[PDB]
RNA sequence: AGAACUUUGAAGGCCGAAGUGGAGAAGGGUUCCAUGUGAACAGCAGUUGAACAUGGGUCAGUCGGUCCUGAGAGAUGGGCGAGCGCCGUUCCGAAGGGACGGGCGAUGGCCUCCGUUGCCCUCGGCCGAUCGAAAGGGAGUCGGGUUCAGAUCCCCGAAUCCGGAGUGGCGGAGAUGGGCGCCGCGAGGCGUCCAGUGCGGUAACGCGACCGAUCCCGGAGAAGCCGGCGGGAGCCCCGGGGAGAGUUCUCUUUUCUUUGUGAAGGGCAGGGCGCCCUGGAAUGGGUUCGCCCCGAGAGAGGGGCCCGUGCCUUGGAAAGCGUCGCACCUUUGCUGGGGUCCGGUGAGCUCUCGCUGGCCCUUGAAAAUCCGGGGGAGAGGGUGUAAAUCUCGCGCCGGGCCGUACCCAUAUCCGCAGCAGGUCUCCAAGGUGAACAGCCUCUGGCAUGUUGGAACAAUGUAGGUAAGGGAAGUCGGCAAGCCGGAUCCGUAACUUCGGGAUAAGGAUUGGCUCUAAGGGCUGGCAGCCGACUUAGAACUGGUGCGGACCAGGGGAAUCCGA
RNA sequence: CCUGGGCAGGGCGAAGCCAGAGGAAACUCUGGUGGAGGUCCGUAGCGGUCCUGACGUGCAAAUCGGUCGUCCGACCUGGG
């Protein structure tokens, strides 16, 4: 997989054409937007979870978001 | 032996269709004197040589 | 205390199998095979022991994945001589032509005398 | 199998651009990096080759042709050498001493490299132990055991 | 572990329980090596403290 | 530490072998295993690589020369003459 | 129906990691699994079986064959031979049918442009067809789960390798600057010309890519054996914490099981360098267990490269595993906690990596695939518009055929058989002990090897003692028997001076308390942390101490063979 | 011939190296380090001396139990 720590080239990747699933994962002080497409899997971790709330309504509708647990 | 050719395995099926014992609904068929097979191959006895 | 088997249908301690044992994330430990080590190329005629600097040393066919930038140096001759063999072959190059000017230019004053 | 060192020796060819690599039974006297000059007009020193038909008398040579052409035949052991004791210009002959004592009549016209070949005294040195005998065989043939007849 | 504890104090450790030579027990390869490694790291440890200069280092070496 | 009175390098082989053998091998025990001045680097480092190989540590300059020594005494006297006929009469 | 041989539970034992364990190659070919009967097979019996009858069971681009040559076998050219044919493998052969480019001619797709076909020119050593390894070379899959029988094949999840792109899939490089004049306050815009086949560091070298045709050069593939030393991992050991389990007549914060991060990608420790710059030393220097290295540039300072199997992160906690539970006994899933907790030591065992040394009349394999460099035949838009090419980041499509069960064995192989025989490999713990010796246990298997009950006569087969003598028996010290390990002294004749030699001959060996010595780390001589080795002494046991096991009788001479 | 695999632990201490002592010099001596050998005890492996042991219509058309020789090699072994 790979890791994205930017906060303009996660979103670029979830709106391309291949990022069907779009998962999110739950832990102790983090949140992990995986990203499924045709060869990788990209995963973005934050710490902070006002800055989660926020951008997970920032998503493209119609990807058919999971939540995790 | 674990692996072999296409040849060896379809030899080794010929021997598995052929042991198989006498059907029972030959003994009453007219003129038959078969009474049991004579050409059935133990794996342990009679071994076929490859 | 915990002993595992092989893997594959070779059961004798060859060259083509060298299994290193990893631990799973299932509380196990297995064998897993190794490739076997690449050797980074050697200069032609200058350093003998000394193997080539800033080439990725792997095995051959590995070599057709690699990018250019991965496989040589930026200078001439750079996957195919060392450093100091290039310059070495640089000031020869420079003097032999030199000694050669220098006898034409001594053949010529001795014909301009003889 | 063979005492004598294997020396190889790059040529360019005078026709193609390719390089030609050759291997020469190595004179004793020559290092890497020695350039080797082989020709008629060469100047005499140790590894150059050249006719016999040019080099004086009493020249210590080895690795010579029985006949123009051979590619070097005679005196291709190691430590071995061959005497040049004779010339004629007009039909062409010389006469070489061997390193068995015999003294055999050549053409000029074949070639020999000049020098004695590496790796001298090596009978100097007793087996000591049937292994290393076993050991030298071993690259040769199969001819050592040697049962004698009367047993 | 009580018993390596009894060895650790020195107990059965006598002439009579030794079945193995001294140089098997404890190599002197390795005792040389371990004399040898805490001697020298001493002495560099004393020649970069400015106690000693190099050229008596080097005798002591 | 005198350990051995005059066997030396021979004493690998032990009481085997003779007496006279061991002393003729030595001579040239001695010799082969002898690190060498090496006429082109400057150090004695010409260590023998197979029968007849020398070659140094420093530049790895090989040469070809005796079996059990750096050079032949015949080799020496027949370079000496190969000099010598080449200086006479113009090779 | 029938029980000593089947099944379950318990107790007592063996194999004890060089196994009576878990897997394989050759070989066997259905022997593997489920159901069913019990006349035949199983050397007694049988409800049992590898027997019988029925029905199932082997899923691959990334496991191997298929590819490549090695020793070697082999057809044609040619030779021989009455002849089936044989020798011969580069020899006595017109033994390259393919391509780069250019030209002529024809054809097809949206005839703009390209793809083909026929001919001409130029160029092009095969090391001669072909076969030859299921251990040699050979690109690329790992984690969890699933069955009565399959696992790197099946499912989930996460990757990767090799091929295709003709109307060339989208991005980024090559791609975009300079000079002159004019307009505009300025930012900027316009007309002409020119550059532009990438950059940076003094270097060793680095990056997101970096035009390349015949040809040439080089590397990897591609290396012997054995000593040492260091790093990494797994296992072993100790101390603390948590879950579960055992004992508790007495003691024991005690004893036992477990306490996780795969391929792939990034970063950082660690290791190696015969790699670069400043400067040049002797009062020689810094260094290893050992060597080795230095004016052909040491010490010191600053940098670069390769492996990074170790650590963290995406994968990754939602799966997996012990624990206490809510529905449920052909609907059985789901709960929440603790697990990714803090560490340490080591001549410890195994695997791997690296450095160095030694051994020689032993130099320790080729080929296929692939890469780099030198050369500069050619191609490309020509400029505030954009091409020749991309070994860069993505996206699309495919990967055919063959084998995959099981035994691999004192019961699935061979020996006429369920035969103390033979058959090639991997993993291998704890205690004693120098040790993979021998002995005792744990994980894992087993019924004592084709039967049991009762008694302990002679003879027999293995095992151990015997008072006094100690080879008096016998052809013969045959067998049996003595010493047997370690520490400390002492070691003859002879000799090739290396040996004899553990010569011979002597003293000690237990248990529990002690003493002394043998180290590392933090700060400008002090404080803490942990391995077991040695030496000495005291006390004590009915002189017992290698307390079992382990295990050299010796000397004096002759003959022969180093 | 080609291609692969394997050989626990201890003893003796060859070359080379360092240090110290003695000597007017030549040089000698001593204590370490070093780890060579077709070296020694000995396991796995490889063979089979003795008991002329047991069996001798046997487990076996050549086996078994003690006792044995060698175990870094002139070593053992698989496939071709
Ligand atoms: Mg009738
Ligand atoms: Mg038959
Ligand atoms: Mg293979
Ligand atoms: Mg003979
Ligand atoms: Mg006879
Ligand atoms: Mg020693
Ligand atoms: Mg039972
Ligand atoms: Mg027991
Ligand atoms: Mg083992
Ligand atoms: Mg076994
Ligand atoms: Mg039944
Ligand atoms: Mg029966
Ligand atoms: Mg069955
Ligand atoms: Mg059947
Ligand atoms: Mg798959
Ligand atoms: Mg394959
Ligand atoms: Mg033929
Ligand atoms: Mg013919
Ligand atoms: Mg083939
Ligand atoms: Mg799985
Ligand atoms: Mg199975
Ligand atoms: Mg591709
Ligand atoms: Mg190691
Ligand atoms: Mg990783
Ligand atoms: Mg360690
Ligand atoms: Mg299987
Ligand atoms: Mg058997
Ligand atoms: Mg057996
Ligand atoms: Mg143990
Ligand atoms: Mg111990
Ligand atoms: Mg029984
Ligand atoms: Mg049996
Ligand atoms: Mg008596
Ligand atoms: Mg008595
Ligand atoms: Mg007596
Ligand atoms: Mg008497
Ligand atoms: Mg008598
Ligand atoms: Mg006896
Ligand atoms: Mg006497
Ligand atoms: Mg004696
Ligand atoms: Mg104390
Ligand atoms: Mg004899
Ligand atoms: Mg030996
Ligand atoms: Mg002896
Ligand atoms: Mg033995
Ligand atoms: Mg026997
Ligand atoms: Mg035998
Ligand atoms: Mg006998
Ligand atoms: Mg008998
Ligand atoms: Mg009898
Ligand atoms: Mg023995
Ligand atoms: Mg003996
Ligand atoms: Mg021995
Ligand atoms: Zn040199």
């Amino acid at each position: 997989p790979r890791k994205i720590e930017e906060i303009k080239d996660f979103l670029l990747t979830a709106r391309r054409k291949d990022a069907k699933s779009v998962k999110i994962k739950k832990n102790k002080d983090n949140v992990k937007f995986k990203v499924r497409c045709s060869r990788y899997l990209y995963t973005l971790v934050i710490t902070d979870k006002e800055k989660a709330e926020k951008l997970k309504q920032s998503l493209p509708p119609g990807l058919a978001v999971k939540d995790l647990k | 032996s674990s692996h072999k050719t296409f040849r060896i395995k379809r030899f080794l099926a010929k021997k598995q269709k052929q042991n198989r014992p006498i059907p029972q609904w030959i003994r009453m068929k007219t003129g038959n004197k078969i009474r049991y097979n004579s050409k059935r191959r133990h794996w342990r006895r009679t071994k076929l040589g490859l | 205390v915990q002993r595992l088997t092989y893997r594959r249908r070779l059961s004798y301690n060859t060259a083509s199998n060298k299994t290193r044992l990893s631990r799973t994330p299932g509380n196990r430990i297995v064998y897993l095979y190794t490739k076997k080590v690449g050797k980074a190329p050697k200069s032609a005629c200058g350093v003998c022991p000394g193997r080539l600097r800033g080439v990725r040393a792997v095995r051959p066919k590995v070599l057709m994945r690699l990018s250019k930038t991965q496989k040589h140096v930026s200078r001439a001759y750079g996957g195919s001589m060392c450093a100091k063999c290039v310059r070495d072959r640089i000031k020869r190059a420079f003097l032999i032509e030199e000694q050669k000017i220098v006898v034409k230019v001594l053949k010529a004053q001795a014909q301009s005398q003889k | 199998g063979r005492g004598a060192p294997l020396a190889k020796v790059v040529f360019r060819d005078p026709y193609r651009f390719k390089k030609r690599t050759e291997l020469f039974i190595a004179a004793e006297g020559i290092h890497t990096g020695q350039f080797v000059y082989c020709g008629k007009k060469a100047q005499l020193n140790i590894g150059n080759v050249l006719p016999v038909g040019t080099m004086p008398e009493g020249t210590i040579v080895c690795c010579l042709e029985e006949k123009p052409g051979d590619r070097g035949k005679l005196a291709r052991a190691s430590g071995n050498y061959a005497t040049v004791i004779s010339h004629n210009p007009e039909t062409k002959k010389t006469r070489v001493k061997l390193p068995s004592g015999s003294k055999k009549v050549i053409s000029s016209a074949n070639r020999a490299v000049v020098g004695v070949v590496a790796g001298g005294g090596r009978i100097d040195k007793p087996i000591l132990k049937a292994g290393r005998a076993y050991h030298k065989y071993k690259a040769k043939r199969n001819c050592w055991p040697r049962v004698r007849g009367v047993a | 572990r009580k018993n390596t504890l009894a060895r650790r104090k020195g107990r059965h450790m006598g002439i009579g329980k030794r079945k193995g030579t001294a140089n098997a027990r404890m190599p002197e390869k390795v005792t040389w090596m371990r004399r040898m490694r805490i001697l020298r790291r001493l002495l560099r440890r004393y020649r970069e403290s400015k106690k000693i200069d190099r050229h008596m280092y080097h005798s002591l070496y | 530490a005198k350990r051995t009175k005059k066997v030396g390098i021979v004493g690998k082989y032990g009481t085997r072998y003779g007496a006279s053998l061991r002393k003729m091998v030595k001579k040239i025990e001695i010799s082969q295993h002898a690190k060498y001045t090496c006429s082109f680097c400057g150090k004695t480092k010409m260590k023998r690589r197979a029968v007849g190989i020398w070659h140094c540590g420093s530049c790895m300059k090989t040469v070809a020369g005796g079996a059990w020594t750096y050079n032949t005494t015949s080799a020496v006297t027949v370079k000496s003459a190969i000099r010598r006929l080449k200086e006479l009469k113009d090779q």
